[PDB]
């Protein structure tokens, strides 16, 4: 029944600071990601261009290997540290085991590092939540998410950041069992289902499970928005 | 304590150390055209004390003088540190250390003590000077790690009043003797009425080297210099 | 009350600055039989956004010294402006 | 009461209350009774369970060929001092090639438990040791405390409601010294049957007996060489 | 020897108002050469070079270490470095490996930063400096260059005769030498300009 | 009470009692010892349809005959499972044999309550251990405080009171395997909230003649539809 | 003021710190008086003892601690700080003798002890050894010396020296006494020391309470006087 | 009442309240006295049985540090045990480094510095013990010292540690202490301990007497108190 | 309320020392850089312009760090010496390791990791210093970067220092330039910005500081220019104010 | 009063502060003249020191 710190339990059995460091994730930018059957896709919203700089350094989607892709939310500095250590870890896995790195191993590493960082004396928890998408074993698409507690948690689609309940509610109301054309159009529908969907703040990158990361061009996305508006007119 | 910033202001434990410096014994130091003059104000509490034991004006090398306005017990510590550091420079480069490099390294030491979080800062403000490569210098430091460069300055009690006299009295072009004359004038502005051959203690810095004057010539000069 | 539905506008009073301070400099130096022909721009600037009538008060401080050269108003602000003082904290 | 948080703080009455709190943490263990004759030392403890179906948490544990301890209180510190005990036993068993006298071992126990009672950063050990052993001069029954003020006795009893046991030990400590193993053990459980409330009776599965003898190695017993020990009794005087 | 593992010869010569430094071009293992364009004379600031001879490992390692410390000194102090300071720096750097010694014989040749005063010095493999007025040499061949420079040196030398004197000395002492040859590079510097010439040496 | 290095005036564990409180919020699990073998069950509490059911770990594999179940906090369980896997392999290294389950859980509770930040925190997980040693099957239950005891049929976590009560109603010593399995999932679908189907629960049964594969995979559907 | 409750060694506002100026009267809990005098080629220590018990000894109540064969001292304040400071002084004098090959001058020893007290003051989490120390010794080319070391680390040293409980009064008598320019012919020193303590405390007592430590440039060894010659000086000043 | 938490901090009037509170911790402990004669030092401790649970021969506060030095502790017992081990270690270093018996002044000064070092810092508390140190040597005579909880260590002829610190030395000092050999002093200490607190607050106590001097030829051990049985046949004659 | 140390989080969750280091930035000297190709410049405000100094340092805010990079500074002064020495040592260790100059972005991220090492741990003061970067590389040309006490770095083309410079950034947006790489245009713009934002009346040249960085033939010389060209720049800008009052 | 820092928020501003002149501790030559007053309040018959406490 006090305040500090992250070592004390509540009088009713909670940790306040894990829940409170989740709030910075809950109030961050949105990024979604789905898996198709052969091509995986994800992307972030809120490019937030301030009219006078470059943005090639502020990229929220990066990679550790040729098979795996990143995303995050929350604050960006903790993402920078975790990505820096994750590149090293993926390469150290490549040092001993001669496989391409499985996604489950690097997610167990991220969650283990995050939790042994949270257990210790006065170290501030990483207020992020990453999305770790890759397809290695027989080209099987996987995507896992994280938490400041350190719980890797495998999904099939995902929504984080601001208003993630609404965005995940749209993937709920879409998500059909029944092709990279439906997956591209599903990305178009997800980014149209964004919190703002301004049309120019959309940033998406895909991977076809054999290739590397492809950064798209905001004219192809414009025709995607045009065919979404065409289907919306065809609904009437 | 020393680990956390204020809501808006500054580092209160450094401001208090600066106040403890400002509450100290006065001093004055003047950079002239050929030399630098340092002068302190050293009053014994009783008539019992000896004036040959403790020394305010203190050399760092044969051509680098240094006075303070604060506490001797910390002064001697950072003096000894500056001694060892200057002799390490002379080990490395086999050349007498320049005063700017001294002030950099001494400022690094004082800054390292201002870092967190169990040690207190020094309650000592320095006045460093020396004659390196013809042009003499004058460098004041502070407990906060900062440093400056002066033509003439003061530190201690009534440093504001002595400085307003320095702005009026001093100029750009003088010699060492006229510098000593205006220095004993601005120290005599603020000191007690009885100023003798022992209440002051004066060292100079010619280009021929540092020189710490004796009570013989100090009593000869301040025998009603004006 | 801070609900705008109770009061619409909310308008602070930005103190006078260089332009305004200089115009009011000439103003508050108008009627006093000063030592005319004097720069008031440095006075306006020495006022760091003084609260309007402070030019009048500096005029009062100046005239008191003369009891009005530019030096009068200089010493006037000197009484006025000191504290701020006390460097050695840069 | 704002001085009553840490080990380092002396009280304004001089009684460091962390020691008192560790004593009270010892007072909430199980009841146990240890008592010796001239030739045999017997310590008897009481088991409890978490539920009906589960097994009983054991108290008498082995240490060495002639050393066995009872216990009450915490179990992590119990096993910690157990490992330290076995370690110091096999240390001297390696070096000197002799069995340890008990008194120097318990002095080492006090010196071990001294450090967490004086510096900051460790708690005093909640522990309820009743030590039985054999040096050259016969059986010894020692007890410890979280204040490391170890005692030697001839019959002690620590744990919950152990004071009626102490009254029984008062009124039979003169009688203890002469007898052989069997009635000695049944005096021990004629202390344990008063360490219990009167509306229930001591069964097989909840009691434990450990005998060390001058020629007999330390041995724990459970229900089967205790079914011989449980007969030879009458009812309580209702 | 270990000094004769990769060959090498560095000559520096003080003139009247200018200074000339020259070295060989050959790089190779004990008897097998590899290339003719191996650099042994490095720029350390303006109008001041250094020459390194001996094991090539210590040449490039000490050259990069010295460039590290040199740029740290010239960035801590805005002025440029005096040659005695550089000499003492190389002495301290070599004496830090008192028992782990580099196998090199550094030669420093440079001008005064304020005046046009020339300067030459050389060091040993543990950091023993030696300032002279005529010439210093290093490398495998010693007695050849000593005989040539003690034969050919004059006190007051125009830069042209300086160039020709160091040219003839290096050519004859290198052509008599076995493990060091295959071309000569010459740096002749002064207050006004910096000249670098390569000579037609015997490729044998 | 604030701090793991201060007792109570009475008899409070605090740094441990709040952990024993923190157990109670977790999902339930039920393991039952039978001489035929040890069975075990758990509830996943699946939240989303995107929540892939086979990725949530509750029953993991320690040895070829040693199973497990976790509780409450996830990652303290991950730490203990990792170390437990490592140490049994060390036992097989130096002894060419299988570390028995009592020795496994003593090896876990050597540091299951060893929390020290100087000279870190206590762990927040309850564990259910089942295995087949030389004495037949064994069912074992530990706690955060290291107070390890054998239990014949222990239930953990949420709703464990009625789980123990209705478990003590039906259980005795000479039960069979499948009867205990359906008696467990009856207690499960009395203590869970959602409809019992193929994806909610998972079983783990170990037999002395069926040491390998301590799991039932979608024959569990056939077991559930028999109620 | 505080306010800050002055618990650790920090700087308070305007402008002092309170830990050391609380340590300056840890001397005052000693209940003891010390006087040192330098007039001429001698130097005299005088300090009384407060022994109420007949069961208590008299040899081991000595406060005069012979630091080295030419350096003496006396201590006031609490006893443990004093004795630990004395063993530090002996250890560092022996360190001087080992490192530099000759006998330590009394100035460098006071400097080293002051520096130790300053390091104990600069870093926190240690008590600042609340005892005061007066030293004496003979040096060639400088005559005799009398020095004082503070618990703060402020050494000084001077002609007529006094520290303890009642030494505002002692320095008042020593200003009213060391103002006349007579020489100090060693019995002048002993007489002025005995009578200055006899006017500050105003007791005029037996020769068995005060301790007298002297050093002279005729025998540079430190020397503690005997009851007979103490009685001789006391009746020699008895008129 | 304001600032008495740490052992490093001072007070507004200049003393450490931790040391005072540790000093009056030993005041509640058992009464322990000591006295020397012209050829030896005699110890004596009023020791009490709890009720009936002791064994009369446990936890003896009369320790035995060196071959000729032992303690007469009173206060917290385990702290005294640790301090006795430190004293054994110090005598061990001296015997190993110089080849002869430790003088009691040097031993007492090392122990006083060790106790003072536990009074200095803020991480640790001061000791809660107060003990006696006696000795004898053929070239030194008898020496009896005394260490408080603070670390002030000096010498006595007689002392007392416990409740009746004044109430023992009221009639300790009327002993003709010089002209007696210690074999009289045995029953003297017996009568001194027997005077204080026969039955008033507690029920029963028990006497131990340690013994060093010339009669043991430099050894230190407990008396055969049952031999000559000098307490009780005089204790029953000391009630009138 | 939840103040005590730099760690741990506040209950929303924000940080305490990060914002308070920013509010320690806000009361300091004003810096800026300008959009220019074939060169880049810096502007700086002189703190403590009192008449009894020496000015013999040639640089109080600029620090020519490697050869082809300098940096301005703002904030608490003496932390920056620790930072500049360590930054020079990082870049110099890189040059030692590769014998190629440092390509400036891993330099910026190295200093950001140095600052972030004191943002995470406890309990240490975070560096309350923001500072600029000009420089040149083989991979992008002329660059500009903004270090921040959080460890975030933003590549700008027109930067921001504290409370004196929000109106400066407003003038930089409302007077945004693109295409004109001419140094004289950017210098006149900087003169205009510091004329509005600084309270120096008529812009005395002793109260300003200007350093530039151009690419010369293979050298990338850094021109910390002297005072006379500043004087004629001020006279040029006051002639442009006369052009502005041609509208009357 | 003993304090004035609890003030000058509106009293010392353009309009209010028209002739506000703080009067704190002065220089010296007061103490001497004060002696000359108060020491003359007592007798100080004809020859009794003044400066020794000035």
């Amino acid at each position: 029944s006090y305040d500090r710190a992250i070592t004390v339990f509540s009088p009713d059995g909670h940790l306040f600071q894990v829940e409170y460091a989740q709030e910075a994730v809950k109030k961050g930018s949105t990024a979604v990601g789905v898996r198709g059957r052969d091509i995986v896709v994800l992307g972030v919203e809120k490019k937030s261009v301030a009219k006078l700089q470059d943005e090639r350094t502020v990229r929220k989607i990066c990679a550790l290997d040729d098979n795996v892709c990143m995303a995050f939310a929350g604050l960006t500095a903790d993402a920078r540290i975790v990505i820096n250590r994750a590149r090293v870890e993926c390469q150290s896995h490549r040092l001993t085991v001669e496989d391409p790195v499985t996604v489950e191993y690097i997610t167990r590493y991220i969650a283990s590092l995050k939790q042994r960082y949270t257990q210790s004396n006065g170290r501030r928890p990483f207020g992020i939540s990453a999305l770790i998408v890759g397809f290695d074993f027989d080209g099987t698409p996987r995507l896992y998410q994280t938490d400041p507690s350190g719980t890797y948690h495998a999904w099939k689609a995902n929504a984080i950041g601001r208003g993630a309940k609404s965005v995940r509610e749209f993937l709920e109301k879409n998500y059909t069992d029944e092709t990279d054309d439906l997956t591209i159009k599903l990305v178009i529908k997800a980014l149209l289902e964004v919190v703002q969907s301004g049309g120019k703040n959309i940033e998406l990158a895909v991977m076809r499970r054999d290739q590397s990361l492809k950064i798209l061009n905001p004219e192809e996305i414009e025709k995607y928005v045009a065919e979404i508006e065409k289907e919306k007119e065809e609904n009437e | 304590s020393l680990t956390t910033f204020s809501p808006s202001g500054k580092l209160v434990q450094i401001e208090y150390a600066l106040a403890a410096v400002a509450g100290g014994a006065p001093s004055v130091g003047i950079k002239a055209a050929n030399g630098v003059v340092l002068a302190t104000e050293k009053k014994q509490k009783s008539i019992l004390y000896d004036e040959r034991s403790v020394h305010k004006v203190e050399p760092i090398t044969k051509h680098i003088g240094l006075v303070y306005s604060g506490m001797g017990p910390d002064y001697r510590v950072l003096v000894h540190r500056a001694r060892k550091l200057a002799q390490q420079y002379y080990l490395v480069y086999q050349e007498p250390i320049p005063t700017a490099q001294l002030v950099q390294r001494v400022a690094s030491v004082m800054q390292e003590y201002t870092q967190s979080g169990g040690v207190r800062p020094f309650g000592v403000s320095l006045l460093i000077c020396g004659w390196n490569e013809g042009r003499p210098y004058l460098f004041q430091s502070d407990p906060s790690g900062a440093y400056f460069a002066w033509k003439a300055t003061a530190m201690g009690k009534n440093y504001v009043n002595g400085k307003t006299f320095l702005e009026k009295r001093y100029n750009e072009d003088l010699e060492l003797e006229d510098a000593i004359h205006t220095a004993i004038l601005t120290l005599k502005e603020s000191f007690e009425g009885q100023m003798t051959e022992d209440n002051i203690e004066v060292g100079i810095c010619n280009e021929a080297g540092f020189r710490r004057l004796t009570p013989t010539e100090v009593k000869d000069y301040l025998a009603a210099i004006a | 009350l801070l609900r705008p539905g109770r009061i619409d506008r909310k308008i602070e009073f930005p103190p006078p600055n260089e332009e305004a301070r200089l115009d009011i400099l000439k103003i508050h130096s108008r009627k006093m039989n000063l030592t005319r022909g004097i720069n008031l721009r440095k006075i306006a600037e020495l006022m760091p956004g003084a609260s309007g009538a402070e030019v009048k008060g500096v005029c009062t401080e100046a005239g008191m010294y003369a009891l009005v050269t530019q030096e009068d108003f200089e010493m006037a602000v000197a009484k006025v402006m000191q504290k701020d003082s006390e460097k050695n904290m840069s | 009461n704002q001085y009553d948080n840490d080990v380092t703080v002396w009280s304004p009455q001089g009684r460091i209350h962390q020691i008192e709190y560790a004593m009270e943490a010892v007072k909430q263990g199980s009841a146990t009774v240890g008592l010796k004759s001239k030739t045999h030392a017997v310590l008897v403890a009481l088991k409890r369970a978490q539920s009906e179906l589960a097994a009983h948490q054991k108290k008498i544990l082995h240490v060495d060929n002639h050393i066995g301890i009872s216990i009450a209180g915490l179990t992590a510190d119990a096993r910690l001092l157990c490992n330290f005990m076995r370690q110091e036993c096999l240390d001297s068993r390696f070096v000197f090639d002799r069995p340890l006298p008990v008194s120097r071992l318990v002095s080492l126990i006090g010196s071990k438990t001294q450090i967490p009672t004086q510096r900051y950063g460790r708690r005093p050990y909640g522990v309820g040791l009743l030590i039985a052993g054999y040096d050259d001069m016969g059986p010894h029954i020692f007890q410890t405390c979280p204040s490391a003020n170890y005692f030697d006795c001839r019959a002690m009893s620590i744990g919950a409601r152990s004071q009626s046991a102490r009254t029984y030990l008062e009124r039979h400590m003169s009688e203890f010294m002469e007898c052989n193993l069997n009635e000695l053990v049944k005096h021990g459980l004629r202390a344990l049957r008063e360490t219990l409330p009167a509306e229930q009776d001591l069964t097989t599965k909840n009691v434990s007996i450990g005998i060390v003898g001058k020629d007999l190695e330390f041995t724990i017993y459970d229900d089967d060489d205790v079914s011989p020990f449980l007969e030879g009794l009458e009812e309580r005087p209702q | 020897s270990i000094m004769s593992y990769n060959g090498g010869a560095v000559m520096a010569m003080k003139g009247k108002n200018c200074v000339a430094i020259a070295a060989d071009r050959r790089f190779g293992i004990q008897a097998q050469m590899v290339t003719t364009d191996f650099q042994k004379i490095f720029p350390m600031g303006d109008r001041l070079y250094i020459g390194l001879a001996g094991l090539a490992t210590d040449v490039q390692t000490v050259a990069q270490r010295l460039k590290f410390r040199l740029n740290l000194y010239e960035l801590k102090e805005g002025r440029q470095i005096k040659p005695y300071t550089l000499m003492s720096m190389v002495a301290n750097l070599l004496y830090e490996k008192r028992f782990g010694p580099y196998y090199t014989e550094p030669v420093i040749a440079g001008l005064d930063p304020k005046t046009f005063k020339p300067f030459i010095c050389s060091l040993d493999l543990i950091g023993c400096p030696m300032v002279t007025d005529d010439f210093v040499v290093s490398g495998t061949c010693a007695e050849q260059m000593y005989g040539m420079c003690e034969s050919l040196w004059e006190p007051n030398m125009d830069p042209d005769h300086l160039f020709e004197t160091i040219s003839q000395a290096m050519l004859n002492a290198v052509d008599r030498d076995a493990v060091s040859g295959m071309g000569v590079i010459v740096h002749i510097i002064e207050k006004d300009k910096i000249t670098t010439r390569t000579l037609k040496a015997r490729m044998d | 009470d604030r701090g793991v290095n201060t007792f109570s005036p009475e008899g409070r564990l605090f740094q441990v009692e709040y952990a024993i409180e923190a157990i109670k919020l977790g999902s339930t699990a039920i393991g039952i010892q039978t001489s035929e073998g040890v069975c075990l069950a758990v509830e996943k509490r699946i939240t989303s349809p995107l929540m892939e059911p086979s990725s949530i770990e509750k029953i993991v594999e320690i040895d070829a005959h040693i199973g497990c179940a976790m509780s409450g906090l996830i990652a303290d369980a991950k730490t203990l499972i990792d170390k437990a896997r490592v140490e049994t392999q060390n036992h097989w290294f130096t002894y060419n044999e299988t570390m028995t389950v009592e020795s496994v859980t003593q090896a876990v509770s050597n540091l299951a309550l060893q929390f020290g930040e100087e000279d870190s925190r206590p762990f927040g997980v309850a564990l259910l251990f089942g295995g087949v040693d030389e004495k037949g099957p064994q069912l074992f239950h530990m706690d955060p405080s290291g107070t390890f005891v054998q239990c014949d049929a222990r239930a953990i976590g949420s709703a464990s009171e009625g789980a123990q009560s209705s478990l003590q109603e039906v259980y005795h010593k000479s039960m069979t395997l499948k009867e205990a399995i359906k008696s467990s999932l009856i207690i499960l679908k009395q203590v869970m909230e959602e409809k019992l189907n193929a994806t909610n629960i998972e079983l783990a049964t170990v037999q002395p003649g069926q040491n390998f594969h301590m799991f039932t995979k979608e024959e569990l559907e056939e077991v559930i539809k028999d109620i | 003021s505080a306010g800050f409750d002055r618990h650790i060694t920090i700087f308070s506002p305007e402008g002092r710190l309170y830990q050391v100026e609380y340590a300056f009267k840890a001397i005052n809990q000693g209940g003891l008086t010390s006087v040192a005098v330098r007039g001429k080629d001698c130097a005299v220590i005088v300090t009384q003892k407060k022994v109420p018990d007949k069961l208590l000894d008299s040899s081991t109540v000595t406060h005069l601690f012979k630091i080295t064969e030419n350096i003496g001292c006396v201590m006031t304040g609490m006893t443990a700080d004093s004795r630990s400071q004395v063993q530090r002084a002996r250890y560092e004098a022996a360190n001087w003798k080992y490192k530099y090959g000759y006998e330590i001058p009394v100035d460098m020893l006071c400097k080293r002890i002051a520096d130790i007290s300053q390091v104990y003051t600069q870093n926190a989490e240690m008590r600042p050894l609340g005892c005061c120390m007066i030293l004496i010794g003979i040096d060639e080319e400088q005559g005799p010396q009398v020095y004082k070391c503070d618990p703060a680390g402020y050494y000084c040293g001077f002609k007529a020296t006094a520290a303890g409980v009642k030494q505002t009064e002692s320095t008042s008598f020593l200003e009213k006494k060391v103002k006349k320019k007579f020489d100090w012919t060693f019995e002048q020193t002993v007489e002025t020391a005995i009578t200055c303590l006899s006017t500050v405390l105003s007791i005029d007592f037996k020769p068995s309470e005060i301790e007298v430590g002297v050093v002279t440039v005729e025998n540079p060894k430190f020397r503690i006087l005997t009851e007979a010659e103490i009685d001789a000086h006391l009746v020699a000043l008895a008129e | 009442t304001g600032y008495d938490l740490s052992a490093s901090t001072f007070s507004p009037d200049g003393r450490v309240f931790q040391v005072e509170y540790a000093m009056k911790a030993v005041e509640n402990s058992s009464t322990a006295i000591g006295i020397r004669c012209k050829d030896g030092v005699v110890f004596g401790v009023e020791k009490l049985v709890l009720s009936k649970l002791y064994e009369e021969g446990s936890n003896k506060r009369l320790f035995n540090v060196d071959r000729h030095v032992g303690m007469a502790v009173a206060g917290l017992l385990a702290d005294a045990r640790s301090l006795a081990d430190i004293a054994r270690e110090e005598a061990s270093n001296f015997r190993s480094n110089f080849g002869y018996n430790i003088p009691l002044k040097h031993l007492a000064d090392r122990v006083a510095m060790y106790v003072h070092a536990y009074t200095l810092y803020s991480a640790v508390r001061p000791f809660g013990c107060s003990f006696m140190l006696g000795s004898y040597s053929v070239n030194d005579g008898a020496q009896l010292y005394m260490i408080d909880p603070s670390g002030v260590s000096y010498g006595y002829w007689g002392c007392a540690i416990g409740k009746a610190r004044q109430a023992a030395k009221t009639e300790i000092e009327k002993l003709q202490m010089k002209e007696m050999t210690c074999r009289d002093i045995v029953k003297e200490v017996a009568k001194i301990i027997y005077i204080v607190h026969d039955e008033v607050k507690d029920k029963a106590f028990e006497l131990e007497l340690s013994w060093v001097g010339e009669l043991t030829n430099g050894r230190h051990e407990i008396v055969p108190k049952d031999i000559r049985e000098e307490a009780e046949k005089y204790a029953k004659e000391s009630l009138k | 309320r939840y103040d005590s140390r730099t760690t741990i989080f506040s209950p929303e969750g924000r940080l305490y020392q990060v914002e308070y280091a920013m509010e320690a930035i806000g009361h300091a000297g004003t810096c800026l850089g300008i959009l220019a190709n074939d060169g880049v410049l810096l502007a700086a405000e002189r703190r403590n312009i009192h008449k009894l100094l020496d000015e013999v340092f040639f640089s109080e805010k600029i620090y020519k760090l490697n050869e082809d990079m300098a940096c301005s500074v703002a904030g608490i002064t003496s932390d920056a010496n620790v930072l500049t020495n360590e930054l020079r040592l990082i870049a110099q260790r890189y040059l030692l390791q590769y014998q190629e100059p440092i390509p400036c972005e891993q330099l910026v991220t190295a200093l950001c990791d140095i600052k972030q090492a004191y943002t995470q741990f406890g309990g240490k003061r975070p560096f309350g210093v923001s500072l600029l970067y000009i420089g040149w590389d083989k991979h992008y040309g002329f660059q500009l970067y903004q270090s921040d006490p959080s460890g975030n770095y933003g590549g700008w083309k027109a930067t921001c220092i504290g409370n004196n410079s929000a109106a400066a950034v407003s003038m930089l947006k409302q007077d945004y330039k693109e295409g004109e790489m001419t140094l004289k245009s950017a210098l006149a713009l900087a003169i205009k910005v510091l004329n509005k934002t600084m309270d120096v009346s008529k812009l005395s040249a002793e109260k300003v500081e200007i350093a530039t960085l151009t690419r010369e033939n293979g050298k990338t010389v850094i021109r910390v220019l002297k005072q006379k060209e500043v004087e004629q720049l001020i006279k040029k800008h006051e002639e442009e104010e006369a052009k502005a009052e041609r509208e009357k | 009063t003993n304090r004035a820092d609890t003030l000058d928020p509106a009293l010392l501003r353009p309009g209010r502060l028209d002739r506000k002149i703080e009067f704190p501790l002065p220089d010296r030559r007061q103490k001497r003249l004060i002696f000359s007053t108060i020491t003359s309040k007592m007798n100080l018959s004809e020859e009794v020191d003044l400066e020794d406490y000035v």
